[PDB]
């Protein structure tokens, strides 16, 4: 059992989503711009915590993830396949939501 | 006949590494698309969901927890947090 | 043994950046400032990325493991064969370490597979392929399970810390609580229109 280390000066909690926001795939600023496109057709006086945003992009980046997971357990061939649009769909019918 | 989409945005690399994460191993052309769009969809109704809460608080400025309580309305995503 | 001295002055270091990172967190951007390659955003993911490598060089110093006690840290066991050669290559396949551990079929095939033909199992063709969809079947949930409370036991800063589900305004306020009704409406049937979307334009082609 591998040592452990506790610094006495910040949570590991805290450092779990430290570590998790590096782990993120979409480069940032293109996805910062992403919420700005978006912000835009709604108000152009809206505002956004960094905080927020980074939530927004730890969780459109698990949902997104959790399609592919969907898509990859209903897709059962002994020679790989491709994924295309209607397997996604499928499989989202199949063990997806909504 | 093939052809190469242009963009400024979100690369190939990082959605074929977002469908690696998934498991999936070999995505064809349209799901690069597809996932841009999808992507800007779910942003979409969790920011229209977080406005709508930015807007009852009489703010301007979107924060963390608008967005928490938008996200626990997405459905399977955020299930369970904060108990 | 690290120095004493040493661990506690970039144990001090840790805790600016924390402070930093936590202000950050806090800053209001406008659209101008989303279109900022400097904005707050990026300058705060900057710092977690210098505050992780400096929790990596703190573990060095101590002499311990780069582990956080991230929910994906933990061991999935897998059991569900009559062939422990077999539970075994793919008790190792589903626990390889990092945020990208999730095979396909194939992979649970080829493990199935490789471990029938390395103990001389002597199983059919047919037999290793139940076998292989079973356990991907199992493995499937327990994965998706792992990373989903890795999410939410790990998800947020401080200024959502304190959120409780019964807190929601929407819960005392039924203007709002039917506007999102209608937010959700929207929402269902724009997710799936795009998925349709995609799937009619495959069908052009």
């Amino acid at each position: 059992k591998p040592h452990r280390y506790r610094p006495g000066t910040v949570a590991l909690r805290e450092i779990r989503r430290y570590q998790k926001s590096t782990e993120l795939l979409i480069r940032k600023l293109p996805f910062q711009r992403l919420v700005r496109e978006i912000a835009q057709d709604f108000k152009t006086d809206l505002r956004f915590q960094s905080a927020a945003i980074g939530a927004l992009q730890e969780a459109a980046e698990a949902f997104l993830v959790a399609l592919f997971e969907d898509t990859n357990l209903c897709t059962i061939h002994a020679k790989r396949v491709t994924i295309f649009p209607k397997d996604i769909q499928l499989a989202r019918r199949i063990r997806g939501e909504r | 006949k093939v052809l190469r989409d242009n963009i400024q945005g979100i690369t190939k690399p990082a959605i074929r590494r977002l469908a690696r994460r998934g498991g999936v191993k070999r995505i064809s052309g349209l799901i690069y698309e597809e996932t841009r769009g999808v992507l800007k969809v779910f942003l979409e109704n969790v920011i229209r969901d977080a406005v709508t809460y930015t807007e009852h608080a009489k703010r301007k400025t979107v924060t963390a927890m608008d967005v928490v309580y938008a996200l626990k309305r997405q459905g399977r995503t955020l299930y369970g947090f904060g108990g | 043994r690290g120095s004493r001295r040493q661990i506690q002055r970039l144990e001090q270091l840790l805790a600016l950046y924390v402070a930093e990172i936590r202000r950050l967190q806090e800053k209001e951007l406008d659209l101008s400032e989303l279109d900022d390659p400097d904005s707050a955003y990026l300058q705060e993911a900057r710092l977690k990325r210098k505050l992780i490598r400096l929790f990596g060089r703190l573990c060095e110093l101590k002499d311990c493991s780069s582990l956080t006690g991230r929910v994906i840290e933990q061991r999935i066991p897998y059991r569900g064969t009559r062939y422990p050669e077999v539970n075994r290559r793919i008790e190792r396949l589903i626990n390889k370490p990092g945020p990208d551990t999730f095979p396909d079929y194939g992979d649970v095939l080829r493990a199935v597979e490789k471990a029938a033909a390395r103990h001389s199992l002597g199983l059919p063709r047919q037999q290793l392929q139940l076998m292989a969809q079973d356990a991907f079947r199992d493995v499937g949930i327990r994965l998706q399970e792992r990373r989903h409370l890795d999410l939410i036991y790990n998800f947020g800063c401080h200024l959502t810390d304190d959120y409780r589900p019964g807190v929601d305004p929407a819960l005392s306020d039924p203007v709002l609580a039917r506007r999102l009704r209608e937010n959700r409406s929207l929402a269902m049937s724009r997710l799936d229109e795009v998925i349709s979307k995609y799937a009619m334009l495959q069908d052009k082609s």
